[PDB]
RNA sequence: CCCGCAGAAGAAGCACCGGCUAACUCCGUGCCAGCAGCCGCGGUAAUACGGAGGGUGCAAGCGUUAAUCGGAAUUACUGGG
RNA sequence: UAGCUAGUAGGUGGGGUAACGGCUCACCUAGGCGACGAUCCCUAGCUGGUCUGAGAGGAUGACCAGCCACACUGGAACUGAGACACGGUCCAGACUCCUACGGGAGGCAGCAGUGGGGAAUAUUGCACAAUGGGCGCAAGCCUGAUGCAGCCAUGCCGCGUG
């Protein structure tokens, strides 16, 4: 079923995620719905960092996508506001 | 094993042959991980079949013994290979010796 | 990396002077220049039509100090910009940090300002800075911090700086061992040395 | 040529054969030889020319140039066999490399050592 | 360079086959196919069976001998 | 090793003469194996190293062919070994493998 | 990642130099030994072999070989006869 | 390699499948495909792409990612939402091991690793700390996926040997 969820391309200790829409049975690195943002944890003092559409991710729970853990806790990490 | 100590993570040089070991044998005994200063001990891991007629040292690092291995195996080819085949040679070219050369 | 090797041979042998020694004086009798080096070298060259674009190449190649590979790189991303690509490359040859260097004056040498770059003296708007490669920016001020401000080094080599011509393109302040990167060179500005279209007609083939 | 028959029947390219039957993306291959001559050029040249009938491992009987001042090999001896024709001799397609499995570097020989197998003298 | 190993001894020719090659037979070693030299050919010299010559002889193909001197 | 603090070997003994007869029969008895004669032939063809306990001490066991051909082994057996024991059998009395192991 | 200590201390090789193709002389060998990608060099003054000196290229790599495309308008539609 | 096709080509009816269907059967008709290359043989995993090239083109399909196929050889089905199932099952065959010799056990084209091949390609490593899966309400457990280290100038790039 669709999960939203954090996949890893970065640099090897630099991850880089990129937050997207894909089913469970899928590995990490493979097959995928939709691009909906990234996340760079290791970051830079530049405001850009966590991004993610709002009316996306909505609309795939609204379609009943579950939320992956971290993915979860960046949404409500960035609110409305943060 | 003349000296009684031994460990899996350590380097061994045999003649021009070296290598880790990756497993140890004590004749039916297959569970030991040291060396008495009396006991036989089968090597595994170690690179080729020995020549089995000399003594067996370990080293301090892997890259340098492998290096070490290495030169002193190409020394042993080396003079074995050459003074040889040049010596052969007033016979093999001068004359055809005898005949019962079967 | 680095030449390494004896610094007058190559002047001699371009027959044209690169200033790699050249500190207390500009001196005649080291350099016997246009003799050529070694034992056959008194003879008329006779040079070829590829000789004289391979010699062209090494000449601003051991100016700045450079090796093929890298100094390849800087050709592959001058051709892909618009506009001249000699031009383009001798800007960002000029665009070296080790280069800056040299151009303010606080290194005697191009070897003394890779040593200082590398020796970790010389910080680019208050980062320090290892690589002598390093492309600096418009608006980007230059210093020496702390440890290697006011050695027998850094002092010699500013007062023998006041006999320059002086760049058109930076700011040279140094009052207080500092220096601050206005604008762009262009053609105008760089020497008349460089046959520029040259240069780059070799790596056409 | 006119259109309507390249539609009809296309262009075909050559097929492009290499010089070596050693082939198989390989640089490098083994055999474990038999007899050491030393046989004339052509007329053009003279000389005796040291060269080897190399069976290779996968079952070709090929010959082979032996480069250098004098060798070691001779009867069964296992020898590393790399390309090159050598034209003034008939049909060498192959060289030995010297200094590798059972044949010798050329002794005393000091310029050029990335060919003839030569470690750099230290003194 | 060049090293001294090469061996001369001398023999009857034999026998003259194509390409200026010849059947001699030394005086020790068996019957061996020598070619002419450079020199004879350069001084427009030939030669012919039953005479005796000196051959030089390889160490490393003695099947292969060498018409070095003269008629 | 730092001030030489080396401590106690066990001895490695090595046995030579006839299988059968008795150059293997010391050694099967100690471990109480069973293994004399088990080889082809009836005969001990090659080298091996057996460590036993002799209740109490510790002792280790070199067994080697006595006969012609394993000449070179019983002379590293010999220099490896701290002991060497000769079996002899009233059958001959005196061998021309006797004198090659004194 | 940053600071400190000591002292030029621990750290440069590889190919090539007859024309093509950037870079030359001497000595040894004497159509021999051997070089050779191509055309070719060497048979008594070898800028082409072997050695030495000098030089040139490139760099922790360098060279050779094998493999593919390019040059090749040498399967040519664009672009041949 | 120029003729090739009897379930072959079409229809009706029955049976079958989640569902269309010669899918499979009975009966009826005589067609189908074929030089715009059928059929047969040799050779080949395909593509987003990579490499080269001014472009057109040519060569090529490692790594990364999508998809299909295969899981000692040969054949079949069960269970199940989904398999005719890589570390499930049953039988036959080859082959290895075990044995009281009657009869049984095994499938590294998983990660390491060894024999062998070959010119030549690695450590019988550490941890679920992180991402992502499996189960569970959850803790938590499991995860050679993955994250990491070890090894090799193999490649790219940076720096030094003043």
């Amino acid at each position: 079923m669709v999960t939203i969820r954090l996949a890893r391309h970065g640099a090897k200790k630099r991850p880089f995620y990129q937050v997207v829409v894909a089913d469970s049975r899928n590995a990490r690195n493979g097959r995928f719905i939709e691009r909906v943002g990234f996340f760079n944890p290791i970051a830079s003092e530049k405001e850009e960092g966590t991004r993610l559409d709002l009316d996306r991710i909505a609309h795939w729970v609204g379609q009943g996508a579950t939320i992956s853990d971290r993915v979860a806790a960046l949404i409500k990490e960035v609110n409305k506001a943060a | 094993v003349r000296e009684g100590t031994l460990h899996k993570g350590d380097i061994v040089l045999c003649g021009f042959e070296y290598g880790r070991v990756r497993a140890m044998r004590n004749e039916l005994g297959q569970e030991v991980l040291e060396a008495g200063p009396s006991i036989p001990v089968e090597i595994l891991g170690l690179s080729g079949v020995p020549a089995a007629g000399d003594e067996v040292t370990v080293v301090r690092d892997e890259k340098k013994a492998r290096e070490v291995a290495l030169y002193r195996q190409g020394k042993f080819r080396e003079v074995k290979l050459a003074r040889q085949q040049k010596s052969k040679l007033e016979n093999m070219f001068a004359n055809m010796t005898e005949g019962e050369v079967h | 990396a680095r030449y390494l090797g004896p610094k007058l041979k190559l002047s001699r042998r371009e027959g044209t002077d690169l200033f790699l020694k050249s500190g207390v004086r500009a001196i005649d009798t080291k350099c016997k220049i246009e003799q050529a080096p070694g034992q056959h070298g008194a003879r008329k060259p006779r040079l070829s039509d590829y000789g004289v674009q391979l010699r062209e190449k090494q000449k601003v190649r051991r100016i700045y100090g450079v090796l093929e590979r890298q100094f390849r790189n800087y050709y592959k991303e001058a051709a892909r910009l618009k506009g001249n690509t000699g031009e383009n490359l001798l800007a960002l040859l000029e665009g070296r940090l080790d280069n800056v260097v040299y151009r303010m004056g606080f290194g005697a040498t191009r070897a003394e300002a890779r040593q200082l770059v590398s020796h970790k003296a010389i910080m680019v708007n208050g980062r320090v800075v290892n690589i002598a490669s390093y492309q600096v920016s418009p608006n980007d001020v230059v210093s020496i911090r702390e440890k290697a401000k006011k050695q027998s080094r850094v002092k010699a080599a500013l007062e023998l700086a006041e006999q320059r011509e002086k760049p058109t393109w930076l700011e040279v302040d140094a009052g207080k061992m500092e220096g601050t990167f206005k604008r762009k060179p262009e053609r105008s500005d760089l020497s008349a040395d460089i046959n520029e279209h040259l240069i780059v007609e070799l790596y056409s083939k | 040529a006119t259109v309507n028959q390249l539609v009809r029947k296309p262009r075909a390219r050559k097929v492009a054969k290499s010089n070596v039957p050693a082939l198989e993306a390989c640089p490098q291959k083994r055999g474990v030889c038999t007899r050491v001559y030393t046989t004339t050029p052509k007329k053009p040249n003279s000389a005796l020319r040291k060269v080897c009938r190399v069976r290779l491992t996968n079952g070709f009987e090929v010959t082979s140039y032996i480069g250098g001042e004098g060798h070691n090999l001779q009867e069964h001896s296992v020898i590393l066999i790399r390309g090159g024709r050598v034209k003034d001799l008939p049909g060498v397609r192959y060289h030995t490399v010297r200094g590798a499995l059972d044949c010798s570097g050329v002794k005393d020989r000091k310029q050029a050592r990335s060919k003839y197998g030569v470690k750099r003298p230290k003194a | 360079a060049k090293e001294k190993d090469t061996i001369r001894t001398e023999g009857v020719v034999t026998e003259a086959l194509p390409n200026a090659t010849f059947r001699v037979k030394l005086d020790s070693g068996p019957e061996i196919l020598a070619y002419i030299s450079g020199k004879m050919r350069m001084h427009y010299i030939r030669i012919l069976p039953g005479d005796r010559v000196v051959v030089e002889i390889t160490p490393y193909d003695p099947t292969r001998g060498r018409i070095v001197y003269r008629k | 090793d730092t001030g030489a603090a080396a401590e106690p070997r066990a001895p490695v003994v090595t046995i030579m003469g006839h299988v059968d007869h008795g150059k293997t029969s010391l050694l099967d008895y100690i471990r109480s194996t069973k293994v004399a004669s088990g080889e082809a032939g009836g005969i001990t063809q090659h080298i091996g190293a057996y460590h036993v306990e002799t209740e109490n001490g510790m002792i280790t066991f070199l067994d080697t062919p006595g006969h012609a051909a394993f000449t070179s082994m019983r002379a590293r057996g010999a220099q490896a070994t701290d002991i060497v024991v000769l079996v002899v059998a009233a059958d001959d009395g005196v061998m021309p493998q006797t004198i090659e192991a004194i």
